[PDB]
């Protein structure tokens, strides 16, 4: 038999040490990033509103996130008499994950279609149709999301249903949740990149955009560090539930792996105020005065 | 110049009291 | 010059339709709505009908609500008034008259002629006629049933003429206005309930039946017909 | 001068703080507002916008009466007839064009088009229904008969371009300011310059009559405004402060002439005590530069036109 | 409101309708103001494509319009602000010519350095450009140009040369990218390169606006 004491007595001081300290830092930094855009949105509207809308989005889902990290921390070494908080808490730790993904997704593709073709955005672009792409990412999350966590449950965030880890319920995840964005992110950027790469013949002045050509190299590295191990460890899970992978030694190491990669992609919530927020110069000097 | 202010001040106070912007008119008679 | 000229009237039986067109030559028919007004024979006038100038309001008169069609062609700057179902009361003589409303405009000033045969605030007149020798100030009074006084300072009353064998022409816009190309010697008056004109001097163009109408509300109801006469 | 004009008022009670509200806002334009001029009924308004358009509004109830296009985009005044029949307007194609309202045939077409001046018309100001007076930046201004359009009378001495006009309620003398730092006061029937100012240090950008027809405040870009009186031939007072760094776009006098407002480049206006010589009231509301500013005949309401496409009525 | 004053209302609604169907056009329209001089060939070149001058004309469905002011410019800051709108500030220079090459230097400088067009690009024309080879040949640039380093009978660096002393006029590089071109008298293609510049143009205020840095 196989005995998984060892990996779960090691994984629960794991998330103790570090989970603590990521949402302690993610509180403060979403709660700073949400105030430092908010202004945008009341002074300088014309210009960076469209940006904020779905700014403000990732950083409300960031902090959704942020918010439901204590409750899966309490509840992952004592049982509360309550079967609804957890669904709660899984609902939406769940929903904030794979909200901010799509919402990098799709400030991605913005930029892409921006730079893609400017004279086609300069005037197809105002904040109605981002608010309504934002309304029908919410949308899409919940409706693809509660289906899901409808049919989970002894503990919380452990010993998921034999339904949960079936093929037409896991396939549509890693399909929707990483394939297409991971791909969409690729292609949204090393498009751009080649793009504002290919302004040196029009004009020597390309150094001018030396930074812009960081911050999407950014966008493209810390997307993979915190969600290409999670998937990974994800597909392996799946591996080891339909009679694929039985032998000791081994799925405890994919117990491990796919537990600690959870508990370092809850990091991005922390990592995209660095991407995103602090690279924009007016951000620094906004919330530094 | 004294003269001058003397006889802008006579005027100013001769016709203070036909200033709408002056004096907030009621919101009946305001138009 | 402005020319509005009214067409396809003659004799209908009763019961049958037509169709009654009028050019509009010689001005911006695009920025003018238009009224239909009909005289009967040996009677006064009656609104019938008033497109906008957009075409986007359209009123009618109860006697031919649900009867009447006014229809306009702004690139063919025309105005139809399609009829149906007429009755031996619908013979008169229409006129297509002009309008323009913004601040400071005098509606209803141009009119036509055109005869078609067939086999509510109260505005009247008591007078049928008054002789008077020239030389001498004449006033004509016309009553009303409401108060043409309005909350703005407006008092929507108008003063037309027509000469014998003419077309109605605008005398005093709004009770207290002369429209332009008239004598000075025309003048109106009156309190909210109560109008008066007062003609200084007459002379053989100033002989003819004046009329009184208001605009305060849709119908819009002529008065009676005050015939000045040497 | 023998006693200034702070020390003879400072027996004047202050007027106090003056809180004014956008009673309508006035919006239909898609490009900066240049210039507005308010009519003898204080009912009707005229407006230009760089798109190329004039609009005469109805003030009391936010109605679009009259909508004209312009042959030049670049036009940078308009102007109101007394009589009320007539609009002009003017800009960078050095014409003056004069358009009629009361056409027989129902629209407002061009009554006339005025040509003559070398440069480009910085100021248009109605004599009667047969004359106006402009200024160019020719450095010279010019009186017009639109019966003929022949130049009765050019009035030159300025070095620097003129850059606004005002006329005396009498309608027999006028001012113009220019960018050679100094105003000068003309006289229609006679034809030459009879006094010229210098105080200030800049381009004058504004220039106003008192109600009383004596006297004349000015603004440049150096963020000052100086009033100065006919007879006295000196400076009077000078409105400025330390937190004004900006140039003023425009002037206008109350009916008693205690209130000056003044159209500054820091986003809102200014209301000024002109004989207590203190800052009295604040217009904000617009987010661009103000242009144009003026105060109506009857002293009700004042009207104030931006860069932001917005015309803002207070009272 | 009475039956009157709802037909004005009326009024000013199609009025306010007619307004509104227009505002596409002038967000899509695009503006080019044109600050030659006399010996730079401005008339040959816009008869190959204070009088103030307007011609618009549409280039791959984009509506451009180009102002020409020659004749008669003025220093105030007042006549400038108007144009403080435009989309692009073309100059057009005589590469061939010598006398002139300081007086453009000078003009360049002072249009660049004002704060007016601080959201302007600036495009760079170089016409007349055939005879520049010839006129390099019989007179060299060295002779003209102290500052001048290397072979003053290489076309290649005397382009190089001229377009960098050019540059040099720019105070400030943040603001708007500057451009430049080298064409003859007798060519008929400058119509892309200012569109290829005017797409450049919004590219970078499309990057601006979604504030990527
Ligand atoms: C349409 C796309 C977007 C829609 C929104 C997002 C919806 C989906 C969100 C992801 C859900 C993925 C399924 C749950 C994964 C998870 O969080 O999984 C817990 C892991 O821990 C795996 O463990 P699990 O399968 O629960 O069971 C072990 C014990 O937990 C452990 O303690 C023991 O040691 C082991 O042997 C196992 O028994
Ligand atoms: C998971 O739950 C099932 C169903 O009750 C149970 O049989 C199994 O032992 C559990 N596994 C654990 C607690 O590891």
């Amino acid at each position: 038999d196989c005995l998984f004491d060892g990996v779960n007595e090691l994984m629960k001081t794991l998330q103790f040490a570090v989970h603590i300290p990521t949402f302690v830092l993610g509180l403060l930094l979403n709660l700073l990033a949400i105030h430092g855009f908010s202004t945008f949105l009341k002074n300088r509207w014309p210009d960076y509103a469209a940006t904020s809308i779905y700014m403000i989005n990732l950083a409300v889902f960031d902090l959704l996130l942020v918010l439901s990290l204590p409750f899966k921390m309490v509840l992952s070494q004592v049982q509360s008499p309550f079967p609804s908080l957890c669904t709660l808490v899984e609902c939406l730790y769940f929903v904030s994950m794979y909200g901010s993904v799509f919402t990098i997704c799709f400030i991605s593709m913005d930029r892409f279609l921006a730079i893609r073709y400017p004279l086609l955005v300069s005037h197809l672009r105002s904040p109605r149709k981002i608010f309504g792409i934002c309304c029908t990412i919410w949308v899409l999350v919940w409706t693809g999301s509660i289906p899901i966590y409808s049919f989970h449950g002894y503990m919380c965030f452990h010993n998921m249903s034999d339904d949960t880890w079936s093929a037409k319920v896991f396939f549509p995840l890693e399909v929707f949740g990483f394939l297409l964005p991971m791909g969409i992110m690729g292609f949204c950027c090393s498009r751009s990149i080649h793009i504002l790469l290919g302004r040196r013949d029009h004009t020597q002045d390309w150094v001018q955009q030396k930074a812009c050509i960081y911050s999407i190299a950014a966008s493209l590295a810390v997307f993979v560090v915190s969600f290409l191990p999670v998937h990974l460890g994800f597909f392996l899970q799946f591996l080891v539930r339909n009679s694929f992978i039985v032998e000791c030694r081994a799925k405890q190491s994919i117990s491990f792996f796919l537990q600690l990669s959870m508990c370092f992609s809850n990091v991005n919530c922390c990592l995209d105020v660095f991407c995103y927020y602090f690279v924009i110069k007016e951000f620094r000097m906004n919330i530094r005065a | 110049v004294s003269k001058a202010a003397a006889d802008l001040m006579a005027y100013c106070e001769a016709h203070a009291k036909e200033d709408p912007l002056l004096t907030p008119v009621p919101a009946s008679e305001n138009p | 010059d402005v020319q509005l000229v009214e067409s396809g009237g003659g004799l209908v039986q009763p019961g049958g339709s037509r169709k009654l067109s009028c050019s509009a030559s010689g001005f911006a028919f695009s920025s003018f709505g238009m009224h239909w007004v009909r005289q009967a024979p040996e009677k006064g006038l009656e609104w019938v009908a008033y497109i906008s100038s957009g075409s986007g309001t359209i009123y009618y008169a109860d006697t031919v609500k649900g009867r009447f069609t006014i229809s306009r062609d702004d690139p063919k700057n025309t105005l139809f008034l399609q009829m149906t179902s007429l009755r031996s009361e619908d013979t008169a003589m229409y006129y297509c008259v002009r309008s323009i409303y913004y601040y400071g405009s005098s509606p209803f000033d141009f009119w036509g002629g055109t005869t078609l045969t067939v086999s509510d605030i109260v505005m009247t007149q008591a007078t049928s006629s008054v002789p008077v020798t020239p030389g001498e100030s004449v006033s004509i009074s016309c009553r009303s049933s409401k108060s043409l006084l309005h909350s703005n300072g407006n008092t929507y009353l108008y003063w037309f003429l027509q000469r014998p064998g003419q077309s109605p022409q605008l005398l005093i816009y709004r009770m207290s206005n002369l429209a332009s190309g008239v004598p000075d010697r025309f003048s109106g008056s009156g309190s909210g309930t109560a109008f008066t004109l007062t003609i200084s001097r007459l002379e053989a163009e100033d002989v003819g039946v004046y009329y009184c109408m208001q605009h305060l509300e849709y119908p819009l109801t002529f008065g009676a017909g005050t015939k000045l006469e040497l | 001068a023998d006693a200034t004009l702070s020390q003879i008022t400072n027996n004047i009670d202050p007027v106090g703080r003056i809180q004014m509200r956008t009673r309508r806002t006035l919006r239909g334009h898609l490009a900066k507002i240049y210039a507005m001029h308010w009519g003898t009924d204080s009912r009707l308004l005229v407006s230009a916008s760089q798109d190329g358009k004039l609009i005469i509004w109805d003030s009391y109830t936010t109605n679009k009466v009259h909508a004209i296009p312009l042959r030049s985009s670049w036009v940078m005044t308009c102007a109101y007839a007394p009589s009320g029949n007539y609009v002009a307007c003017g800009g960078l194609d050095n014409i003056c064009s004069i358009y009629n309202l009361k056409t027989r045939e129902g629209n407002v077409r061009v009554s006339r088009e005025l040509a003559g001046h070398t440069g480009y018309l910085s100021c248009c100001r109605f004599l009667d229904d047969n004359q106006i007076v402009t200024s160019s930046g020719d450095t010279t201004c010019a009186l017009w008969d639109i019966e003929t359009g022949q130049q009765t009378t050019t009035f030159t001495g300025h070095t620097g371009d003129v850059m606004s006009l005002s006329l005396a309620p009498d309608t027999r003398l006028f001012v113009s300011g220019a960018c050679d730092a100094s105003a000068k006061l003309w006289d229609v029937r006679e034809g030459m310059c009879r006094q010229t100012f210098t105080g200030h240090e800049s381009d004058i950008n504004a220039i106003c009559f008192f109600p009383n027809g004596n006297a004349f405040a000015t603004g440049s870009d150096d963020a000052t405004c100086r009033l100065f009186d006919l007879r006295a031939d000196q400076e009077l007072m000078t409105y400025s402060h330390d937190n004004i760094i900006c140039g003023i776009t425009s002037v206008s006098f109350s009916k008693s002439g205690r209130l000056l407002l003044a159209g500054y480049d820091d986003f809102n206006c200014n209301v000024w005590d002109a004989l207590k010589a203190d800052r009295a009231g604040v217009l904000a509301g617009h987010d661009n530069r103000v242009s144009c500013l003026g105060v109506t005949d009857d002293g009700m309401a004042v009207a104030t036109g931006s860069w932001d496409s917005f015309l803002k009525i207070w009272n | 409101v009475s039956a009157e004053d709802k037909a004005a209302a009326e009024r000013s609604k199609e009025i306010d309708k007619c307004l509104s169907r227009e505002k596409t056009y002038v967000k899509r329209l695009v503006k080019i103001l044109l600050l030659g001089a006399d010996n730079s060939g401005k008339s040959t070149f816009l008869k190959q494509m204070k009088g103030i001058h307007e011609y618009d004309f549409e280039i791959k469905n984009v509506p451009f319009k180009m102002v020409d002011v020659g004749g008669q410019r003025s220093e105030r800051k007042r006549w400038f602000e108007c144009f403080d709108s435009v989309t692009s500030i073309l100059f057009l220079v005589d590469s061939s010519d010598f006398n002139r090459l300081t007086e453009s230097l000078n003009d360049f400088e002072t249009i660049v350095n004002n704060r007016v067009f601080s959201n302007v690009s600036i495009i760079l024309f170089l016409n007349k450009t055939d005879l520049l080879e010839e006129k390099v040949q019989i007179v060299s640039i060295k002779d003209y140009f102290l500052e001048f380093e290397g072979d003053p009978h290489c076309l290649r660096d005397v382009q190089k040369f001229l377009v960098e002393c050019f540059r040099n006029k720019r105070r400030d590089q943040q603001q708007k990218p500057l451009y430049h071109h080298f064409t003859t008298a007798i060519n008929t293609e400058n119509a892309r390169l200012i569109f290829r510049d005017v797409k450049d143009t919004i590219l970078h205020d499309n990057l601006k606006q979604l504030m990527l840095q």
